[PDB]
């Protein structure tokens, strides 16, 4: 239930609102620290975090310009749910 | 022998873990001697697994790993024995190595591989006894970390995968058993086994 | 920090599940 340090909610939002803003070519290991952090999500029971931090996620990566951060997204979600798919039978409802 | 780009390589690989696999869950007694039955690969007898569900999870695996091997992107692939608490206990790790056509060459890394099964076979002799209740899983060490890898893999479907945690790879002083070096042009593969302290 | 590390979600059938024809 850790992102790179991260461990409360308020903080996860920081480090996502940071990281999302200011970077321009996402690193691909922190695509995948992130991916982990939501996986960890769906073992640890924490499915509201998990729609929370997908929502928010989803805000910034969609209204950047910069096709990198839609494409982060889609990579982001599509693991998410291959996860949550075998594990609870059903994919995110994601409005 | 003949024809098809780097996915020679990759079914040769593929195939040689499919009996690497399978011949390790046999030596180490990961599951009863039962439901094996003697068999020939590279001229050498092996061991195999006819339970039809362990041999499916073992295919499924394998057939997820191809598309990474084509493209030379797994620094090992690593067959761990966790203990009945989940705790890794040994680890059988190939490392593998990068570097025109092919021709009756492949049957010359056939050969090598035969050298690697037989290790396997004989290898009770240089690992401390396990403890019982142990089972398995596959760890892919990639190269580096990279999306197009997780998208490689992800084909298979109701088989997901996942990055590993901590407690899916830490083993606490871990002893270094080297089974076989390799080198041709094509292959370099070395299979070594990481052991615990004590079981 | 080790996001080259990856892992079947599943797990392979165990001893018992076997031990079971
Ligand atoms: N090289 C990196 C690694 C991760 C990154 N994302 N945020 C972090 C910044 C420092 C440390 C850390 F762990 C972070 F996660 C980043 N911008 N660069």
């Amino acid at each position: 239930g850790n992102l790179a340090g991260a461990v409360e909610f308020n903080d996860v939002k920081t480090l996502l609102r940071e990281w999302i803003t200011t970077i321009s070519d996402p690193m691909e290991e922190d695509i995948l620290q992130v991916v982990k952090y939501c996986t960890d999500l769906i073992e640890e029971k924490d499915l509201e975090k998990l729609d929370l931090v997908i929502k928010y996620m989803k805000r910034l990566m969609q209204q950047s310009v910069e096709s990198v951060w839609n494409m982060a997204f889609d990579f982001i979600l599509d693991n998410v749910q291959v996860v949550l798919q075998q594990t609870y039978g059903s994919t995110l409802k994601v409005t | 022998t003949q024809l098809n780009f780097g996915q020679v390589v990759a079914d040769v690989l593929c195939e040689f873990l499919e009996v690497a696999v399978h011949l390790i869950l046999y030596v180490r007694e990961v599951y009863p001697v039962g439901i094996f039955q003697k068999r020939k690969k590279y001229n050498v007898p092996v061991q195999m697994s006819c339970h039809p569900e362990l041999n499916q999870y073992i295919q499924d695996t394998l057939h997820c790993v191809k598309p990474l091997l084509e493209k030379n992107d797994v620094e090992k692939v690593v067959v761990v024995i966790l203990d009945k608490e989940h705790r890794p206990v040994e680890k059988f790790v190939f490392e593998i190595t990068q570097p025109i056509s092919s021709d009756s060459l492949l049957s010359h890394v056939e050969q090598l591989l035969a050298a690697f099964i037989l290790k396997i076979s004989v290898c009770d002799a240089v690992l401390d006894h396990n403890p019982p209740g142990c089972t398995f899983t596959v760890l892919v060490h990639t190269r580096e970390a990279a999306t197009r890898n997780m998208e490689k893999i992800q084909v298979i479907k109701d088989f997901p995968w996942i990055l590993a945690d901590e407690q899916d790879v830490h083993m606490h002083d871990p002893r270094l058993i080297p089974l076989k070096t390799m080198t041709s042009d094509i292959l370099k593969m070395q299979l070594y086994v990481e052991e615990r302290a004590h079981k | 920090r080790t996001a080259n590390i990856l892992k079947p979600l599943m797990s392979p059938p165990s001893r018992e599940e076997i031990m079971a024809t």
